[PDB]
């Protein structure tokens, strides 16, 4: 009576702690590969933004008009996305948008700002909608002729909620230093913000820009961070783009950047640019930059792992 | 798997098995005990290395609009560390399981001779590539007594230890 | 003669490369869960911040009068403590907080800085002593006179120590253009500190902020660090808070935020905010950021170790 | 720890021992060499993983004033992987450690059984379930000379041969 | 007849996952600590800086006329090196140093700026040539007579080519107010660089500095990328140190700072201010701080792996 | 390397090998093929550790001109947590191997003993030192037949069987 063990004609070679190309008789992958070129968001609140820049919900251009108030726990930043219609750029843009992909969406809520001896219509030509307008969530304050000057104003905002508030406001900078005469005044302009963390702290800088869209000036947008019951305070004197309404942040989601279709026939929790991981495997070799909760990138395409004993044959 | 000069690529029933030629006939048959020990030591393996983390790790870059210069160089020096430490342990980590699981199915073989090799106390004599020689013409229903271990040691002492 | 092995009615179960609860005969915790409620400080030169905050105890206000020169092994921050009694803020406080937090305490040098044709006992309600006080380690410079105007002043300072020197100093932001022109006349002020690693640069902003301590008013506290042997220099017109002695480090020491009691009777290298760590283990589940000499931290809450052999009874 | 079907729940002097049953009386005594073999090595892993770190980190957060946000979202994206390697690093480590250590325990039992088995060559027989049949009665003398590895091999060959 | 194993009188112990100190047969290292204290620069095209600053390649003084268009696959940087002759400084250097460590070598390029109305040959003591001279990359903008005005001016740039351009200019700060009134004339002066990426926001800030070179006065620089087919403008009013050429990154390379000589006789892909690490060792305890292609740097100064069986003699 | 009670500081041609004495004269010869075994397999670990790594790592800090302090402390405290993982991963790393290393050259020893011994049936019985007992005078002849595994286990059987 002799005993042994199974063999097969073919098998698998593998690597062990001693040498190279072990021949087994079974093996599984713990690399990952397989990618589905989709986003799969089955079971989750997804709002694709599109056209529409994720900072842009929060300024309101023309783009951005069906993503003031939204809600989601899946953000998707797209590349035709704009964030601004009138040429302009935000400070600490990045931190904001990091704010916003895991913010669970905004609500907006009327900062009730009322003004006295100034015009506040501004409007242009980029800014599109039925004929010629400006950021809906902005306003942007002139004084109140032609010229003249614009007085020393100081407005206050007090975060009555138990959420920290989202404070955004603008700088203007026109094309030269008669068009800021024009709309806001001769003389040096300062705009201070300050509360309970903040200290600012701004002045204009008139000039030529490259024309974009048609247009050579430029808006600085900046953000603060309210406290609950910390009180903001606005001191300015021209060339500020006043903020209508404050957001305020619903709970939390997660944002990712794509060019892929939607799918909501798949569930995936590992995202990239190119679609979604879908594995139960440690490991992947697709996007070390996927984020989500994914299997640890690894630099190795293949990791055969050692199912089955050492395979002997005849 | 040493001297066990190979194996049966026709045994197709299990991993493990006998092989019987005595007068009667011819027999293969798998041990499944055996081969369903390291089968269910395999899937642990399996269990436990196919895993799904819980861990969430947010966008830290920006694909479309580059962040700062510093700070991307930060980034990428902090994800190219931790893509060389994830790429060793699971480089250690494959070839060490693999290592255990071969040297595992090699002392699963060795534990069952060496069980049969108890069950023949004398009436057998050891080979030296992994059969044993049966001093007395084992039949088929005695064959069938060695497997599930049901052989009585001695019963049938006597005359093989005359032979 | 039959020989075995010991066994036990009740093992630990613990989890190995093939299985998931094994009965073991012993087990030990890797993990460790165990928190001291208190600083472990024994043997340690300790200050407890308290009421003041770390960075006032460069600037000097009421709270950090007896900070000034501190000299510790170990830095205790409190949720209490204050940096500024006159309602301010740094430029690049978390980093100079980090630099102080490992100084090991701080050792105070007269800048031998005089003036001729402007006033120096600025003062304010807020930095209460006696009656109304300033900063101990600042002056807050004014024109002679209740308005008048500043004259261009250039003073220097060399660092004669073979060690860095801290140089502190502020600008000041009054409520309004017109009480600057109160304190340092009408005109545009500006402030350059330059040397050999540094080149700024600074410009008042006055205007109404919300009221800290009942005051609108803030006050930039800047700060560099001079080369042994290098020169710092500065070029100011009005809105600068002098600093009046300049601050050295002394050694070495961590820093640590903590809102509990200090004991001298425990000794611990492992810190976080509810106490002290003391523990053999290599892992612990207690906080992901506790400082000084600490386990690693570890999402799972227990790894049971086996000590014994495999537990089968009867 | 396989054919040794299973413990001596009795046996509260030690982790391996014997238990004789001749015709003069009862015998359960501990092995103190092995015992304490496996007790040395277990001791040795409780040594080098119980260890201290000399090496100091630093506060890089902030819990009452928060830091920028881009630099704080930064700092805990580390952290996490940091920990997502350090939780790894742990539940492999105990889990490896634990393997090594049954298997430990496990070859010191095999190890004595083959100890005990050289020392009677052909005075005693194999039983198969962790027993040695002896062919001759075996007194307490002679079983304290089995215990601490005196038993002649060949001053009761001829004795044992015959039955 | 007996079988054994080998054994020898002296064997060399090493730690396991039992015991510390098993004398086993043999033994080899795995931690790397020999040094060779030169840069191994054996088939690479090496430049050494020496004198010359990394960024002074891309503004051009005295000590970098012969590094304006270098080429390499290997940069090193010397503590002797100087950015400026002139007494500046970089805004985000680092940032740029760590852009041209990689970048292969530059490429300039005439970026075809005219002047009317202004004057253009601004020179000091400092960047020393045949006479009196200046950046060789750069020009010293100023009015035409020796105080008069300066016309406020817009000059723009486009990228004609695939890669990004390096685009650096200067603002300058005089010893004071008078000498700028000299320079440029009297008001507020502002420069405004705008394009796709960036936009700013320049304003001049001149008083008293240190003396370094016998100059009190200060030139700050300050840099962006311009992609391709974008346009960059500048609008200044003087205290402006204009581009002449701008920089394109030529391919790819690595960025060292060392203190040794340079090797052509040895070959090695890890280096350190102290020299080259040559080894087939998977760690090192040379330097933490080693770039290029290392061993994993670890605290452990040996770590010996067992080569032989356990050494047992007689 | 347990019940062998020691090595052969004589043996400088191989790593195992046999010392036969017998009536002829004396005898010490190395093993080639299982020497050459483990000789491959420590072989094989110091291929796959000492290893190259095509992973550049850019410069991020500034030996010259120190960087911005807070980014500095950050860029600090990373690289000294990976320096953390990856002194524990050498030292786990070398502390491992060299287990698997000492317990590799033992199995190989065990394994080439159990060898000779199935070799020999019952022509000779186990000493428990590590040596066999033979109960006829084997020859060099019969020694060099034992060596290369051409030793009869029949042809000699009867006379060892009557001593
Ligand atoms: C071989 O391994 C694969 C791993 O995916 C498994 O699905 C399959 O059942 C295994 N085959 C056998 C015969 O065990
Ligand atoms: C906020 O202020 C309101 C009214 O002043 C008060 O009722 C509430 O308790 C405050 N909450 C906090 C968290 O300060
Ligand atoms: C970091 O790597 C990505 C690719 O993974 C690259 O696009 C990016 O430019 C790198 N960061 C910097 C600052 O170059
Ligand atoms: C069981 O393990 C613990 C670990 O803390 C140890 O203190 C104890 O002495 C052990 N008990 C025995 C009987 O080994
Ligand atoms: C600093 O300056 C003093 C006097 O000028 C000189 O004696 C000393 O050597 C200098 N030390 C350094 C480090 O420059
Ligand atoms: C980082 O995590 C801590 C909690 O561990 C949290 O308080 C903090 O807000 C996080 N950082 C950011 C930027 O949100
Ligand atoms: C001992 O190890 C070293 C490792 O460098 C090796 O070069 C040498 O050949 C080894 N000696 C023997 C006899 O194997
Ligand atoms: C750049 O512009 C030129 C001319 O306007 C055009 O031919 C070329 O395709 C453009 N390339 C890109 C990448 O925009
Ligand atoms: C980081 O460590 C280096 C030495 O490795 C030291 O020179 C440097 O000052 C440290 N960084 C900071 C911000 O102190």
């Amino acid at each position: 009576i002799c005993l042994g063990h199974h063999a097969v004609s073919n098998g698998t070679k593998v690597n062990t702690l001693t040498e190279r190309g072990v021949e087994v008789v079974n093996a599984t992958e713990t690399v990952e590969r397989t990618n589905i070129p989709r986003i799969c968001s089955k079971g989750k609140r997804t709002v694709d933004l599109g056209q529409c820049g994720l900072l842009g919900t929060i300024t309101g251009p023309p783009q951005c008009d069906q993503f003031l108030e939204f809600s989601a726990d899946l953000i998707i930043e797209r590349r035709e996305g704009s964030d601004v219609c009138y040429p302009g750029k935000f400070v600490n843009e990045e931190a904001l948008r990091q704010i916003l992909r895991e913010s669970g969406g905004i609500d907006k809520e009327a900062m009730g700002f009322t003004y006295s001896g100034i015009r506040t219509n501004g409007a242009t030509s980029s800014c599109r909608r039925s004929g010629s307008s400006f950021y809906a969530e902005m306003k942007w304050l002139l004084s109140n002729t032609d010229n003249a000057a614009f007085p020393q104003m100081t407005k206050s905002y007090k975060n009555t909620r138990k959420s920290p508030a989202l404070i955004v406001w603008g700088i203007h900078h026109s094309v030269s230093t008669a068009e800021q005469t024009k709309l806001y005044g001769s003389g040096n302009k300062l705009v201070t913000v300050g509360s309970s963390n903040y200290q600012q702290s701004f002045v204009p800088s008139p000039g030529a820009r490259p024309q974009v869209n048609g247009l050579s000036g430029r808006i600085d947008f900046h953000w603060l961070m309210l406290n609950p019951n910390d009180t903001v305070t606005f001191s300015f004197n021209g060339a500020f783009i006043a903020p209508d309404r404050a957001s305020f942040l619903r709970g939390k989601s997660m944002g990712i950047q794509s060019g892929v279709q939607v799918d909501a026939n798949c569930e995936g929790d590992c995202y990239h640019s190119g679609g979604t991981i879908i594995s139960n495997l440690p490991f992947q070799n697709i996007d070390s930059r996927a984020v989500g909760k994914c299997p640890r990138y690894v630099k190795q395409r293949s990791l055969l792992l050692a199912t089955g004993m050492k395979n002997v044959p005849e | 798997a040493g001297f066990i000069e190979n194996g049966w690529e026709g045994l197709i029933d299990g991993w493990y098995g006998f092989r019987h030629q005595n007068a009667q006939g011819e027999g293969t048959a798998a041990d499944y005990k055996s081969t369903q020990s390291a089968i269910d030591q395999i899937t642990g393996k399996l269990n436990r290395l196919i895993e799904k983390t819980n861990q969430q790790f947010e966008l830290i870059d920006n694909e479309f609009n580059e962040v700062e210069k510093q700070i991307g160089n930060v980034i990428n020096w902090t994800r190219d560390s931790i893509t060389e430490v994830w790429s060793y342990n699971a480089e250690l980590l494959v070839a060490m399981e693999n290592q255990h699981t071969i040297d595992l199915a090699d002392s699963e073989m060795d534990k069952l001779y060496e069980r049969v090799k108890r069950q023949l106390r004398e009436n057998a004599e050891e080979d030296g590539t992994g059969c044993f020689e049966i001093f007395h013409k084992c039949d088929d229903d005695c064959m069938a007594s060695i497997r599930n271990n049901t052989y009585d040691h001695s019963k049938y002492r006597e005359e093989a230890m005359q032979n």
